[PDB]
RNA sequence: UGUUCACCCACUAAUAGGGAACGUGAGCUGGGUUUAGACCGUCGUGAGACAGGUUAGUUUUACCCUACUGAUGAUGUGUUGU
RNA sequence: CACGAUCCUUCUGACCUUUUGGGUUUUAAGCAGGAGGUGUCAGAAAAGUUACCACAGGGAUAACUGGCUUGUGGCGGCCAAG
RNA sequence: GAAUGGAUGAACGAGAUUCCCACUGUCCCUACCUACUAUCCAGCGAAACCACAGCCAAGGGAACGGGCUUGGCGGAAUCAG
RNA sequence: AAGCAUCGCGAAGGCCCGCGGCGGGUGUUGACGCGAUGUGAUUUCUGCCCAGUGCUCUGAAUGUCAAAGUGAAGAAAUUCA
RNA sequence: GGAGCGUCGGGCCCAUACCCGGCCGUCGCCGGCAGUCGAGAGUGGACGGGAGCGGCGGGGGCGGCGCGCGCGCGCGCCCGCCCCCGGAGCCCCGCGGACGCUACGCCGCGACGAGUAGGAGGGCCGCUGCGGUGAGCCUUGAAGCCUAGGGCGCGGGCCCGGGUGGAGCCGCCGCAGGUGCAGAUCUUGGUGGUAGUAGCAAAUAUUCAAACGAGAACUUUGAAGGCCGAAGUGGAGAAGGGUU
RNA sequence: CGGCUCGCUGGCGUGAGCCGGGCGUGGAAUGGAGUGCCUAGUGGGCCACUUUUGGUAAGCAGAACUGGCGCUGCGGGAUGA
RNA sequence: CGAAAGACUAAUCGAACCAUCUAGUAGCUGGUUCCCUCCGAAGUUUCCCUCAGGAUAGCUGGCGCUCUCGCACACGCAGUUU
RNA sequence: ACCCACCCGACCCGUCUUGAAACACGGACCAAGGAGUCUAACACGUGCGCGAGUCGGGGGCUCGCACGAAAGCCGCCGUGGCGCAAUGAAGGUGAAGGCCGGCGCGCUCGCCGGCCGAGGUGGGAUCCCGAGGCCUCUCCAGUCCGCCGAGGGCGCACCACCGGCCCGUCUCGCCCGCCGCGCCGGGGAGGUGGAGCACGAGCGCACGUGUUAGGACCCGAAAGAUGGUGAACUAUGCCUGGGC
RNA sequence: CGCGACCUCAGAUCAGACGUGGCGACCCGCUGAAUUUAAGCAUAUUAGUCAGCGGAGGAGAAGAAACUAACCAGGAUUCCCUCAGUAACGGCGAGUGAACAGGGAAGAGCCCAGCGCCGAAUCCCCGCCCCGCGGCGGGGCGCGGGACAUGUGGCGUACGGAAGACCCGCUCCCCGGCGCCGCUCGUGGGGGGCCCAAGUCCUUCUGAUCGAGGCCCAGCCCGUGGACGGUGUGAGGCCGGUAGCGGCCCCCGGCGCGCCGGGCCCGGGUCUUCCCGGAGUCGGGUUGCUUGGGAAUGCAGCCCAAAGCGGGUGGUAAACUCCAUCUAAGGCUAAAUACCGGCACGAGACCGAUAGUCAACAAGUACCGUAAGGGAAAGUUGAAAAGAACUUUGAAGAGAGAGUUCAAGAGGGCGUGAAACCGUUAAGAGGUAAACGGGUGGGGUCCGCGCAGUCCGCCCGGAGGAUUCAACCCGGCGGCGGGUCCGGCCGUGUCGGCGGCCCGGCGGAUCUUUCCCGCGCGGGGGACCGUCCCCCGACCGGCGACCGGCCGCCGCCGGGCGCAUUUCCA
């Protein structure tokens, strides 16, 4: 919508909002990220601390899927399963504890943020945190490694 | 020139890109054309599935996909050999065959034999002439269907086995997972040197004798 | 002497001093400065340099407005002439 | 006051990390601290000439006039030792 | 200052100087004449240039005004210069 | 410009072209010639300077001087000779 | 005998400054109004017993918190009532509520208003096309054009009258953009002043009569006077032209 | 005021940090405050009072301080940043 | 190509002309289209092969939010003074 | 609003500039044309939908498309993107604490049972409780309705401060674990680096402004590069003719 | 010095074939800048991009792993989405920059050399006959030529293959013709032709209407047709079309059946014995280019130069070592993909004659340039030419009358006809260039009046005329509002029915395989939970969600009411 834009309101005025002392010349700074070291340095090193320089190790044929390891927190572990597993449990009276295959739901690691409700579980997962393990045991459950 | 905060960003419009802009005003016209051509091909292969041939079940590669299962390119030779379909014939009954597939584990093999067996059950081979010889099915299962199969033939559905609620034996509860993982990491790490030091120590024991 | 300036001869009453975009190039002239051609000296490895010398080198337009010069006329006095 | 970023090099440091299908060893690559310098000292790697010259501009800036000033030049007082 | 050539030198030069004789309007010092113009007329008929325009003195002013301030003043339309 | 004076070359050569060729120009040529520079008819001269920058001559007597090749140690990349 | 200079009076002169008033806009007000009492607000109302001229017998405070338009009252007759706006008649009305209320509306009080570069808001300002919508307009005259006609708007602009014209065009709500010019030694086209001006001056030269003809300075014929003066203004080619 | 905490400090004590109570206008004048995001133009300046450096001085060059002009009309200063 | 003047090479030569790369780049000239309303600057900072430009502070606008109470019942802030 | 008169006022615009009526440039006049665009990427603001999710592409199913190259639908609804977790160069690791009771010597360390469950200080719009008024036509009783409300509380968001947790790192220390007792693995205390956590705010769509890359507001070089055309002029050589 | 084989080479206007140039949007192979960015510049970038050369096809190229990976593993090529502005490169600056996996579009796989077996079992050309002949083919017959053992053809190629013995089960696939049947998706494939609904109805405007009003239901008639165009304005019905699984005729394709001519004796498993791979290539060194590819991603030249349990890859140089993974140095292959050139169509929130292509027109034209090349301007009378007969002035161009046209105030460069600028006509002014702002005056032009503008409207009082009613009941209709929620429909929250629950379905990682069906899994039942529906009673919000009676009120029509009422008029 040109109708709404600013150039409609600038019609009539000479400079078109670019001033008349200094003008709208083509590329007064240099094109683009020109002068990162010289003559634009201050902007670079007060809004991009650490642009310039190497750091760390190269890694040639990176393939991301090798390092694939999506995490989930205890916080919302019960979310993976239907409420009626968490309900048929705190009930039942066998002391059963329902299984939660986390790898089925698409998380490999189980990290340990959050309060887990006092209600036993069997968490199957590829990897665990230390704390996530501990919390799980404290609920009265069992962590289970899977390949 | 940059002005107070923003991504120091690199656009790739320095070559003559407007010479190679590729618009998509086709796409509707395209989508139709494919669709017509699709419906034509069905009609040509008259009672044969529109899909194509039947294709194997197959697991993806890499740790990432790993858990999922797709359709593969074609059934291996072992899978045809065990099912008892002559490879040259299998092409003629709508069974995809690749021959470059290895077959590592017997769980993936027996599944894919089972597939072909099931296919052969629910297949309606018409006889060559209207006069009916062996193999060719009855005119009952022929009149009741010279019907095409819409969609992929015997589709693969990645499926899960429901685990019932156990009781947690004092042993599961005993397990120290995180520790176990740390241990298992370090033993892979240190396997190799440990073996070299033991090889050193064995040489020192033998060197003591001489 | 391109000179401004300078000096000398002569006359004279006297050979005072200045200004006008250092009056005055669609007024001239173009000798000199100050393109390009060339020579010499000094300087520069060199291309080249030199308020160092030399020689050769295109000086456009007015019919507009004004100003000035002269030329017909103009309003008035009824018209005309004296 | 007496000093120097990124990149690169070099040395020192840990039973350190990586060197990619796995293992051992050399090698290399990282991590951390010093050194090798940028004096145009917040840090290009860099000789002239053009009178054969060009282009973008500048009265932000020279070479005339004209303004301001009058040191300097020119001209004129006052005092009065001579 | 010596083949970055030195010194010379008859002949030659639309080459650079200086003097003398002759000759002359170069000048003292200007004048008269001729032809073609310019001029007036018939016919024909362009261009550059052009903010608006077009009388001065002084003032101030981006420090030399046609326009501003204060004074002088101002009379159609034109011709040749 | 004639005149003078240097310099290179005896042809698998001097000088030069060409993108390339058992290519081409000088050259249908051979030092009284081809090629490269200066000075500039004649006359008369043409001093000294080989430190500098050039050019050139010699070359196991010899400092440095690359790739290959030779040896060396190393498991090898290699390093050193 | 100032229209000079120094010291001082009264008086008068006028800026867009100051004061009062009008009108426009902006800002602010916990602004007001979806329908109610109420102007330093400092209550209103059940309802029960006991009673009545009683009351709440508190500061030269000069007073606000308490008093003289009634509390009980006139009527029905010491007892009853002290009644209902579909009717008190109203300055307040709690029974229902604008002429007003497109709540992006309407209304009230104050204050304030220079502006380049620049920023933002609003434009029932303007251009062209699209979805909607105006039972829109139009040969009984669309667009455009022109107008010493009538008006509106602060303005961008707009609307009507008349003329001209001869086929299409507009209002509103949305969307869209190749959307508004005085300048760019801007581009393309057109037109002036300059101007009936400069100019139609290289190479000696024309004159008389006639013919044709609407018409003769210039054609043609005749006569005269002139020039080129065989290195020609003569007589023939080459190239080039291409029907001259 | 009352009490707790300390791995600090130390003859005992410091000093700090915590809880729990108890007390209200603490000079004049004025004014509603705080706070966060996007952000253009600008980065040639000049002038006056006073102060002030260079300079014989300048409508010269250079600082300070405030206020101007620039961005700004209006009355006065005849004319005028 | 030049008996050398940087001469000449189709009115073009200190590098011809034609088409393209090409809408070449420009810290530099020039221009940059309707109305009202409200707010309204800077020419100073540090850095820059920086000094006719950028960066960065500053100065401007816009959007807000959080609270305050003239609804007899206020805290904080200042180009002052005490 | 057309013309004329008169008094007062009044230099020509545009532009660069500290300064323009300038003896600064551009501009004789009129018409039409004529310059901040579009794409991509980012950021912030705003509007809408859904919300620990969101998403639509790409693909597919529904039609000869009149309107359609639309519209609709999809275990593709989610392959996947962004988001929901960081931190380390990396190997890797990865956001909880409190309290109570018991057992280990409570050793501000190690292990076993119960309860609460995102800490605390100050300020915080707002809610909540509310002594007490303040009247009612009388003396008291007395529920109903307000108005205010001293005093006291829960305290959103947000801010400041102090605690805590996660990753990197250092320093100091003492214990645990077992299929592999090891140059194995795990924890503690105290600092200190992190674009962290501390009951989530994102995703998609749309508009606006700003900043960039692109012809990038419009106009402007001197140059540079590739491939072609010319010696009809002129330069020089050669061939064949002419002339003095 | 003969004749004859072959080998290597010539020549033929020998017989018969092919290749040459073009186009170039897309495609394949080379070649290859510089403007530009970096605020300078040389590496980098621009860019393997423009220009240059080569060669194609309807597509091209690529392609059946010397692949990915490191998994529980995928499995040719191309294309899209994603990966990802990521890993990486880089004066680590500017900047640049992939791949695998994952999801899709599509989907298709094959053949030699070799090693071997088979009397060369093979091929080409001659010549005679039968068919067929506008894509030169079949069949037969020839002591008719030649190619070929320096290797043709069948079997066979790594997914293994061959040959053998017995286990099994049985025998259609192809082409040259000749016919014939069903015209075979935009709903009869492709092409061609020719066809198919309804007003010129009534009035009326007009130069002419396709307009405006009407016409048994917005009017008549068709409507599977109201797209579009044309026709003297604006047309579903005047005409061409448009709609339609509408028609007919041609031709051609494609597929179905029959007959003939040929070819063709074409399997699989099981055990044994044999068989097996492309050299100046890989690989190394190198130099140069190239790449994100980094101690060398790919291509090159030069030098070296292999092997066979080898070789290649396994993204950091090397040695040792295990694993994994392909099988290189020969070849063919549709498809999804591309398409600013061509032929033929369709459309548009585009432009509307200084725009849009250079070009709406006798445009790559005229014109320029030696040449390469450059390159315009330019649309519109009217419905119809009805384009002005004739008279007259003039040598004529030009006029004046006349005429045509609705109009020439449309006259052949003619629709409309702005401005600059000019002519005239009218008015007004005039020595400080004009022009301008503010303020008045004078004159003009028109515009509104008034031949009193005393402007209207309520209510009232009076005097004159005027018809009918208000008021009042009565009968009818319609509307509102109300509570008794009275009676019934209606729906919110709650409770009761466990009643829909199987006569109520979906969802669930809840359960059960006591079930059923199909092969521990899939589908369906069967429990269970969550969610959505029937039955009646009770309480409550009695809600604009409605009905029925009753009430009250209002309004209209019709009755009555004749005149102290009732309106009208002046
Ligand atoms: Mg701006
Ligand atoms: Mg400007
Ligand atoms: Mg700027
Ligand atoms: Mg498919
Ligand atoms: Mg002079
Ligand atoms: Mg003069
Ligand atoms: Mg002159
Ligand atoms: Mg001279
Ligand atoms: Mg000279
Ligand atoms: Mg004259
Ligand atoms: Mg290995
Ligand atoms: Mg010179
Ligand atoms: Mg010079
Ligand atoms: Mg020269
Ligand atoms: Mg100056
Ligand atoms: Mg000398
Ligand atoms: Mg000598
Ligand atoms: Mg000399
Ligand atoms: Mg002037
Ligand atoms: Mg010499
Ligand atoms: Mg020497
Ligand atoms: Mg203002
Ligand atoms: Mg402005
Ligand atoms: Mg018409
Ligand atoms: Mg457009
Ligand atoms: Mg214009
Ligand atoms: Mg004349
Ligand atoms: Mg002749
Ligand atoms: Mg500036
Ligand atoms: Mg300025
Ligand atoms: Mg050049
Ligand atoms: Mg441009
Ligand atoms: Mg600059
Ligand atoms: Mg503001
Ligand atoms: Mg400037
Ligand atoms: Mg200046
Ligand atoms: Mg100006
Ligand atoms: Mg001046
Ligand atoms: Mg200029
Ligand atoms: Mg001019
Ligand atoms: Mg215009
Ligand atoms: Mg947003
Ligand atoms: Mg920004
Ligand atoms: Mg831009
Ligand atoms: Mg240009
Ligand atoms: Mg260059
Ligand atoms: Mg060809
Ligand atoms: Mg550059
Ligand atoms: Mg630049
Ligand atoms: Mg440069
Ligand atoms: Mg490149
Ligand atoms: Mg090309
Ligand atoms: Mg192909
Ligand atoms: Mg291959
Ligand atoms: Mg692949
Ligand atoms: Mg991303
Ligand atoms: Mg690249
Ligand atoms: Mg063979
Ligand atoms: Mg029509
Ligand atoms: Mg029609
Ligand atoms: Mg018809
Ligand atoms: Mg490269
Ligand atoms: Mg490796
Ligand atoms: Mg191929
Ligand atoms: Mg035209
Ligand atoms: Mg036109
Ligand atoms: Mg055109
Ligand atoms: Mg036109
Ligand atoms: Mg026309
Ligand atoms: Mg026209
Ligand atoms: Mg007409
Ligand atoms: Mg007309
Ligand atoms: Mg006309
Ligand atoms: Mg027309
Ligand atoms: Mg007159």
């Amino acid at each position: 919508p040109s109708r709404l834009r600013k150039t409609r309101k600038l019609r009539g005025h000479v400079s078109h909002g670019h001033g008349r002392i200094g003008k709208h010349r083509k590329h007064p700074g240099g094109r683009g990220n020109a002068g990162g070291m010289h003559h634009h340095r201050i902007n670079f090193d007060k809004y991009h601390p650490g642009y310039f320089g190497k750091v760390g190790m190269r890694h040639y044929h990176l393939k991301r899927n090798q390092s694939f390891c999506p995490t989930v927190n205890l916080d919302k572990l019960w979310t993976l399963v239907s409420e009626q597993t968490r309900v048929n449990a705190a009930k039942n009276k066998t002391g059963a504890a329902p299984i939660i295959d986390v790898v089925r739901s698409g998380y490999y690691k189980v990290l340990g943020k959050g309060k887990l409700p006092k209600q036993p579980v069997i968490v199957k997962a590829k990897f665990f945190s230390r704390r996530a393990e501990e919390k799980i045991k404290g609920v009265g459950g069992a962590c289970v490694l899977v390949a | 020139a940059p002005s107070r905060n923003g991504m120091i960003l690199k656009p790739h419009f320095h070559k003559d890109w407007q010479r190679r802009v590729a618009t998509w005003f086709n796409q509707p016209a395209r989508k139709i054309r494919r669709r017509k051509a699709r419906q034509a091909r069905a009609r040509r292969i008259a009672p044969r599935p529109a899909s194509g041939p039947l294709r194997p079940i197959v697991r993806c590669p890499t740790v990432r996909y790993h858990t999922k299962v797709r359709a593969g390119r074609g059934f291996s030779l072992e899978e045809l050999r065990v099912a008892g379909i002559h490879k040259k014939v299998a092409r003629t009954i709508g069974i995809s065959v690749d021959p470059r597939r290895r077959n590592k584990s017997t769980e993936s093999l027996q599944a894919n034999v089972q597939r072909l067996k099931e296919y052969r059950s629910k297949l309606v081979l018409f006889p060559r002439k209207p006069s009916a010889p062996k193999k060719g099915d009855s005119s009952a299962e022929e009149l009741k269907l010279a019907t095409q199969l819409t969609g992929p033939v015997m589709p693969i559905r990645n499926v899960f086995k429901k685990e019932k609620a156990r009781v947690i034996t004092e042993e599961e509860k005993n397990f120290k997972a995180f520790a176990s993982l740390r241990m298992a990491r370090a033993n892979a790490r240190l396997f190799g040197i440990r073996a070299k030091r033991a090889k050193e120590a064995a040489e020192q024991d033998v060197e003591k004798k001489k």
